[PDB]
Protein backbone atom coordinates (compact mmCIF):
# COMPACT_ATOMS: atom_id res chain seq x y z
CA UNK A 1 0.00 0.00 0.00
CA UNK A 2 3.04 2.26 0.50
CA UNK A 3 4.32 1.24 -2.94
CA UNK A 4 6.38 -1.52 -4.54
CA UNK A 5 9.61 0.40 -3.92
CA UNK A 6 8.65 1.06 -0.29
CA UNK A 7 7.79 -2.61 0.25
CA UNK A 8 11.08 -3.72 -1.32
CA UNK A 9 13.07 -1.26 0.80
CA UNK A 10 11.30 -2.21 4.04
CA UNK A 11 11.73 -5.94 3.33
CA UNK A 12 15.53 -5.78 2.94
CA UNK A 13 17.85 -5.99 5.96
CA UNK A 14 21.44 -6.78 4.92
CA UNK A 15 23.12 -5.23 1.89
CA UNK A 16 25.51 -8.21 1.80
CA UNK A 17 23.46 -11.41 1.57
CA UNK A 18 26.31 -13.83 2.34
CA UNK A 19 25.55 -13.95 6.08
CA UNK A 20 22.37 -15.64 7.32
CA UNK A 21 20.76 -14.48 10.59
CA UNK A 22 17.01 -15.02 11.00
CA UNK A 23 15.29 -12.37 13.09
CA UNK A 24 14.92 -13.39 16.74
CA UNK A 25 13.90 -11.35 19.77
CA UNK A 26 16.31 -13.29 22.00
CA UNK A 27 18.72 -16.22 21.83
CA UNK A 28 18.20 -19.22 24.08
CA UNK A 29 20.69 -20.00 26.87
CA UNK A 30 19.04 -22.48 29.24
CA UNK A 31 19.51 -26.23 28.72
CA UNK A 32 22.53 -25.45 26.53
CA UNK A 33 20.34 -23.00 24.58
CA UNK A 34 17.27 -25.21 24.37
CA UNK A 35 13.60 -25.02 25.36
CA UNK A 36 13.13 -27.82 27.88
CA UNK A 37 9.36 -27.25 28.22
CA UNK A 38 7.56 -26.12 25.05
CA UNK A 39 4.04 -25.70 26.44
CA UNK A 40 1.84 -23.28 28.37
CA UNK A 41 2.32 -22.71 32.09
CA UNK A 42 -0.98 -24.42 32.92
CA UNK A 43 -0.12 -27.05 30.31
CA UNK A 44 3.12 -27.91 32.14
CA UNK A 45 1.38 -27.78 35.52
CA UNK A 46 -1.14 -30.33 34.26
CA UNK A 47 1.36 -32.52 32.38
CA UNK A 48 3.58 -32.90 35.45
CA UNK A 49 0.72 -34.54 37.38
CA UNK A 50 -2.37 -35.05 35.17
CA UNK A 51 -2.15 -37.64 32.41
CA UNK A 52 -2.88 -37.14 28.72
CA UNK A 53 -0.99 -33.88 28.16
CA UNK A 54 2.07 -35.73 26.78
CA UNK A 55 1.54 -36.89 23.20
CA UNK A 56 4.79 -38.94 23.27
CA UNK A 57 7.36 -39.21 20.46
CA UNK A 58 6.04 -42.45 18.94
CA UNK B 1 17.04 -77.42 74.91
CA UNK B 2 16.94 -73.61 74.83
CA UNK B 3 17.06 -72.33 71.24
CA UNK B 4 17.24 -68.64 72.17
CA UNK B 5 19.31 -66.29 70.05
CA UNK B 6 22.51 -64.71 71.41
CA UNK B 7 22.22 -61.90 73.93
CA UNK B 8 23.76 -59.33 71.53
CA UNK B 9 21.44 -60.66 68.83
CA UNK B 10 18.34 -60.03 70.97
CA UNK B 11 19.64 -56.66 72.16
CA UNK B 12 20.05 -55.52 68.56
CA UNK B 13 16.76 -57.22 67.59
CA UNK B 14 14.72 -55.08 69.98
CA UNK B 15 14.39 -52.55 67.13
CA UNK B 16 12.83 -54.68 64.33
CA UNK B 17 9.33 -53.16 64.69
CA UNK B 18 10.54 -49.57 64.34
CA UNK B 19 12.91 -50.53 61.52
CA UNK B 20 10.10 -52.29 59.63
CA UNK B 21 7.76 -49.34 60.18
CA UNK B 22 10.36 -46.94 58.77
CA UNK B 23 10.96 -49.24 55.80
CA UNK B 24 7.21 -49.51 55.12
CA UNK B 25 6.76 -45.73 55.29
CA UNK B 26 9.71 -45.14 52.96
CA UNK B 27 8.47 -47.78 50.52
CA UNK B 28 5.01 -46.19 50.53
CA UNK B 29 6.41 -42.72 49.85
CA UNK B 30 8.69 -44.04 47.09
CA UNK B 31 5.85 -45.99 45.47
CA UNK B 32 3.60 -42.92 45.59
CA UNK B 33 6.32 -40.83 43.93
CA UNK B 34 6.90 -43.51 41.28
CA UNK B 35 3.18 -43.79 40.56
CA UNK B 36 2.87 -40.01 40.25
CA UNK B 37 5.82 -39.93 37.84
CA UNK B 38 4.64 -42.91 35.79
CA UNK B 39 0.86 -42.47 35.47
CA UNK B 40 0.95 -39.12 33.59
CA UNK B 41 3.54 -40.25 31.03
CA UNK B 42 3.03 -44.06 31.10
CA UNK B 43 6.77 -44.27 31.93
CA UNK B 44 9.56 -42.52 33.83
CA UNK B 45 10.63 -39.85 31.34
CA UNK B 46 14.31 -38.91 31.41
CA UNK B 47 15.21 -35.34 32.30
CA UNK B 48 16.05 -33.12 29.34
CA UNK B 49 19.07 -31.89 31.32
CA UNK B 50 20.44 -35.45 31.15
CA UNK B 51 20.04 -35.56 27.35
CA UNK B 52 22.47 -34.15 24.81
CA UNK B 53 21.66 -31.30 22.44
CA UNK B 54 20.73 -33.70 19.64
CA UNK B 55 18.62 -35.81 22.01
CA UNK B 56 16.90 -32.72 23.43
CA UNK B 57 16.16 -31.44 19.92
CA UNK B 58 14.77 -34.82 18.86
CA UNK B 59 12.60 -35.13 21.97
CA UNK B 60 10.83 -31.75 21.82
CA UNK B 61 10.38 -31.55 18.04
CA UNK B 62 6.86 -33.01 18.02
CA UNK B 63 5.72 -30.89 20.97
CA UNK B 64 7.14 -27.71 19.43
CA UNK B 65 5.54 -28.45 16.06
CA UNK B 66 2.16 -29.22 17.64
CA UNK B 67 2.05 -26.26 20.04
CA UNK B 68 3.70 -23.52 17.96
CA UNK B 69 4.26 -24.41 14.29
CA UNK B 70 0.67 -25.52 13.65
CA UNK B 71 -0.99 -22.31 14.94
CA UNK B 72 1.59 -20.19 13.10
CA UNK B 73 1.07 -22.02 9.79
CA UNK B 74 -2.75 -21.74 9.76
CA UNK B 75 -3.17 -18.33 11.42
CA UNK B 76 -6.20 -16.19 10.58
CA UNK B 77 -6.71 -12.43 10.96
CA UNK B 78 -9.62 -13.03 13.37
CA UNK B 79 -7.92 -16.01 15.05
CA UNK B 80 -6.18 -13.91 17.71
CA UNK B 81 -8.28 -13.46 20.84
CA UNK B 82 -9.48 -9.94 21.61
CA UNK B 83 -7.84 -10.07 25.06
CA UNK B 84 -4.14 -10.31 25.95
CA UNK B 85 -4.52 -13.92 27.16
CA UNK B 86 -2.80 -15.47 24.14
CA UNK B 87 -0.06 -18.10 24.06
CA UNK B 88 3.29 -16.74 25.18
CA UNK B 89 6.30 -16.99 22.84
CA UNK B 90 8.80 -19.82 23.02
CA UNK B 91 11.37 -17.32 24.33
CA UNK B 92 10.22 -14.88 27.01
CA UNK B 93 11.57 -11.39 26.33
Amino acid sequence: VHGEEYAQKMQKRFHQTDIWAPFRHRYAYMYNSSNKNVKDYKQVTLSRYINGFDKFNV
Amino acid sequence: VNTAYPTPLKTILKTTPAFVVYFVFGLGFSTVIYDVVYHPKDRIERFYFRSSKFERLSRKRDEKLRHYFKPAIEWQPWYNTSTNNNTRPLLRY
